[PDB]
């Protein structure tokens, strides 16, 4: 797995090209790769380490 | 050391952010033109299903049998060379 | 569809093997 | 793959080997058409070889499926290994073609 | 006549095929250079075929 | 008696130099990709037998593309 | 060290795309800010410490 | 002036590999085969 | 051409959504009312991932302050280590 | 390539078609680099000289910054005599970038690369070593790094072993271009900017020129010259 | 390890000069890595 | 949306003021310890 292949790069061309397809009539899901990625809990814990980043350097 | 591992971090949240700004990318020239960005998905999409399809007359049960060779005029891939090889001593 | 004959005069019988040919008796 | 059921598929070819190798050698046929040729006491019509030649073709098959896997391996291993110069939609690929077009680089000179 | 006896151990008959979609290809080459080099050219690239975004987005989804 | 005496070096039809300097030329897409591929060789194995200093005339021919 | 640099596995230092739109992120140029700010401190350290034992 | 004149040995392998690695092991011993060859004419 | 041991290996022995999603695109292609409404749904998708990247950019931008913090703390050391 | 190397909104390139472009830039910066040698008269408002640098200020790919240095190093063989666009158009981002290669003690050819362009800029001399030697952190890397390169790749006898008891003979590829760099670098008279760098400098050469026999038969001008 | 034969300005000598020149060329840029 | 929307208009005044406090920070260290190093090189 640590080199690609014709077959890999053209099945990863594909997936990566049915996926943007798929969003356009609504028949998938995609909430699972979407909120584990921004993970909003995540977001206001940053703001609130910047937050506490900026108190200390002050 | 600990800088290794942040570095890759980094890296690997700038690849995760180039996967959004070329998905976002690929939207917004769909948004921009609706006409041949949808005939080159079905030219593209077309061309890699045939490439991906392109490896499956060579599995192990299958070349042990005969439908490959017998009757298989329309696959055109093979038993047209056989004038060929013959005449360079490949055999 | 080409496929391989099965030739059953040929083959010796092999549950009973007392109502073939008595050329392949022996 | 899978060994374990390939000395099942010879142990099934050898089987029908041993019993070709079983068979007599003067083996004749009479067919129910023989009776518009006229058989006299000395007349050696000319269908009496029918199944001889089919009992001999199978045992020498048998025999040659050793032989004809070499000109198969020798025949597919030399129209497969190039896979990219007869077959149109795998060198009209944009992977493929950028492969074999950077191979070819030759090296730089300096000054 | 000199073939051998189909009770062989070699009976494989597929076993350095080898097809030309499973190839690896030329890909750029990240290289190292320190710890403390973040302004040097990191990775390398001669005569690739992918780029370097679009590997990493399969080293990504991969790993 | 006239079957006799043919010349070896062109009895297998016009050479490769000719062939596919004329297959640019040509308009068979097919046999333009394999000149372009053969030239890809010819450039990598021999770079001095298509030099623009040897043949003048293939400076035009690639500027087309 | 050696001559050349050690070919690893890992992708280091990605690209930035500048293709977004900067009217609703504007942050991207900041990102760059940091780039070179890490950029001439790594420089700074670098050059001290070559010059600690030179 | 028109010269008939063989053309240069070029290295077509059977298999066509992609990688730098599986083809200098075989160039090496394709200028082995064929500067030891021309050796002897000059 | 000859199958042998084709009767032993029957002895020993014994999608449809993308197509459909290809026939849709197809269907789309015909009539040109339907590529603005493709293009509205396409401009909410890409307000979508405006705000996929823009958290990302802002993790980065976290992410680099303690990777710059360690590198000040040491470059704080050499306030004393030149003095000595 | 300068409106992908700067970031301008005109011609945004697609992220589908970047393949069809990355390698489509390498054969042309090859055609450049075989086409440097002869466009060595440059003008003032030279588009080449003028899309290049902003070329390598964006690359991060180690040949294409090896084949831009060669490109810009043998561009200025026979550069001028009072101005050039090379006096002008280096925007101080550049010039402080080429420079800073030098820390890159692993790799060699980046360094060759780069004293290479700096021996071909170094040439004229007259608004040349004071531009080089003209601000806080461009003067000073070479008030370090210049000795080490002298000494680099080359076994010189240590002193640990001697001191825990309880000759190379030779030099390297880059210590001729650094010794001939430096020894036309002495060429600078009438104590400039070029004099006053290199009286600081012998001191710390001369601890080097003790220990490698073959740094006696190099450094000639530089020695008679101080 | 394919030949051909083509037309030139230059005879076989000359030619196998060429090779000389171009394949010593590539032999001493092949030993040294 | 208007969780995400509430934690990314607020931040960008974050990291605009923290980024220039730490540009504001670095700028008088680095004018300190160059005029350190130039009274090390005296």
């Amino acid at each position: 797995y640590n080199n690609v292949t014709l077959k890999n790069l053209t099945a990863f061309q594909l997936l990566s090209q049915r996926e943007n397809i798929c969003e356009l009539l609504n028949l998938v899901e995609s909430t699972e790769r979407h909120n584990s990625i921004i993970n909003p809990e995540r977001q206001r814990m940053s703001l609130e380490e910047m937050k506490k980043m900026l108190d200390a350097l002050k | 050391a600990e800088d290794t591992a942040k570095l890759r971090e980094i890296t690997k949240l700038a690849l995760q952010l180039n996967s959004s700004a070329q998905k976002y990318q690929f939207f917004h020239e769909l948004s921009l033109h609706p006409r041949e960005t949808l005939t080159h998905y079905l030219w593209s999409s077309k061309q890699n299903e045939l490439v991906l399809q392109g490896d499956q007359y060579f599995n192990e049960d299958a070349a042990r049998t005969s439908d490959i060779y017998s009757n298989n005029n329309n696959d055109r891939s093979l038993m047209g060379n056989i004038s060929l090889l013959y005449s360079q001593g490949r055999l | 569809k080409k496929e391989f004959p099965v030739n059953l005069t040929i083959k010796k019988n092999v549950y009973d093997s007392a109502q073939d040919f008595n050329a392949l008796q022996d | 793959g899978d060994p374990d059921t390939e000395i099942r598929i010879s142990a099934r070819i050898s089987n029908r080997i041993n019993e070709l190798e079983r068979l007599p050698a003067n083996l004749g046929t009479y067919s129910l058409d023989d009776c518009l040729e006229f058989i006299t006491k000395d007349d050696l019509s000319s269908r009496m070889d029918t199944f001889k030649i089919k009992a001999l073709v199978e045992l020498k098959s048998l025999k040659l499926l050793t032989k004809q896997k070499s000109i198969r391996q020798k025949l597919i291993n030399n129209v497969a290994s190039q896979a990219h110069h007869n077959i149109p939609y795998l060198r009209d690929s944009p992977f493929t073609a950028a492969a074999q077009r950077s191979v070819q680089i030759r090296s730089k000179v300096i000054v | 006549s000199n073939i051998p006896d189909p009770t062989l151990p070699p009976t494989e008959m597929m076993t350095r095929f080898l097809h030309p979609n499973w190839y690896a290809l030329p890909t750029t080459v990240w290289l190292k250079y320190g710890n403390y080099n973040s302004w040097a050219p990191s990775f390398n690239e001669n005569g690739t075929v992918v780029d370097s975004t679009t590997r990493g987005l399969i080293w990504l989804e991969r790993i | 008696n006239v079957f006799q005496s043919l010349p070896k070096e062109t009895a297998r039809g016009v050479d490769d130099l000719t062939r596919m300097e004329m297959a640019l030329l040509s308009g068979i897409p097919e046999e333009i990709k394999w000149s372009l591929k053969k030239y890809l060789t010819y450039s990598n194995k021999a770079p001095y037998m298509i030099s623009l200093r040897t043949l003048p005339d293939l400076l035009p021919l690639f500027k087309t593309f | 060290t050696q001559t050349n640099p050690v070919p690893v596995t890992y992708p280091t230092d990605a690209y930035i795309p500048t293709y977004l739109p900067d009217d609703k992120v504007s942050n991207l140029a900041d990102l760059k800010k940091l780039i070179e700010m890490d950029s001439r401190l790594d420089l700074y350290l670098t050059r001290r410490r070559l010059d600690t034992s030179i | 002036p028109l010269n008939w004149v063989q053309g240069p040995a070029i290295f077509h392998m059977l298999t066509s590999p992609y990688t730098q690695d599986e083809i200098i092991n075989h160039e090496m011993n394709f200028l082995k085969g064929r500067l030891l060859e021309l050796q002897e004419i000059t | 051409s000859l199958p042998i041991e084709d009767n032993y290996i029957r002895e020993v022995v014994g999608s449809k959504l993308m197509e459909c999603v290809n026939d849709a695109v197809q269907t789309l292609l015909q009539g040109d009312d339907k590529l603005g409404k493709v293009s509205d749904k396409s401009r909410e998708i890409s307000e979508k991932y405006i705000e996929e990247s823009q958290a990302i950019i802002q993790e980065l931008v976290k992410l680099t302050m303690e990777k710059l913090e360690s590198k000040f703390t040491k470059l704080c050391d050499l306030e004393t280590q030149l003095e000595m | 390539f300068q409106c992908v190397a700067t970031g301008d909104n005109k011609w945004q390139l697609y992220e589908g078609n970047a393949t069809f472009f990355n390698e489509l830039t390498h054969y042309t910066l090859d055609l450049m680099e075989a086409i440097s040698s002869y466009i060595a008269p440059a003008m003032k408002d030279d588009h080449y000289f003028q899309t290049l640098v902003s070329i390598l200020n964006y690359t991060k790919d180690r040949y294409m910054v090896i084949s831009i240095l060669r490109s810009l190093s043998r561009l200025l063989v026979r550069s001028k005599a009072n101005e050039e666009s090379a006096a002008d158009n280096l925007d101080h981002k550049t010039l402080s970038l080429i420079v800073s290669f030098l820390l890159l003690e692993c790799d060699s050819e980046l360094i060759i690369a780069s004293l290479d362009f700096l021996y071909q800029y170094i040439l004229p001399g007259s608004q040349r070593i004071t531009e080089l030697f003209k601000s806080k952190e461009c003067s000073l890397i070479l008030e370090a790094t210049l000795p080490n390169l002298l000494s680099y790749n080359i076994a010189t006898p240590d002193y640990h072993l001697l001191q825990k008891h309880k000759f190379p003979q030779e030099l390297s590829d880059v210590s001729k271009v650094a010794c001939t760099f430096l020894c036309l670098l002495s060429n600078d008279t009438d104590d400039g900017a070029g004099s006053a760098f290199c009286q600081r400098i012998r001191p710390l050469v001369l601890h080097k020129l003790a220990d490698i026999p073959p740094l006696t038969l190099a450094l000639s001008e530089y020695m008679e010259n101080t | 390890a394919v030949f051909d034969l083509m037309t030139s300005p230059f005879t076989q000598e000359e030619v196998l000069i060429k090779e000389i020149d171009f394949l010593k060329n590539k032999l001493l840029d092949l030993q040294s890595l």
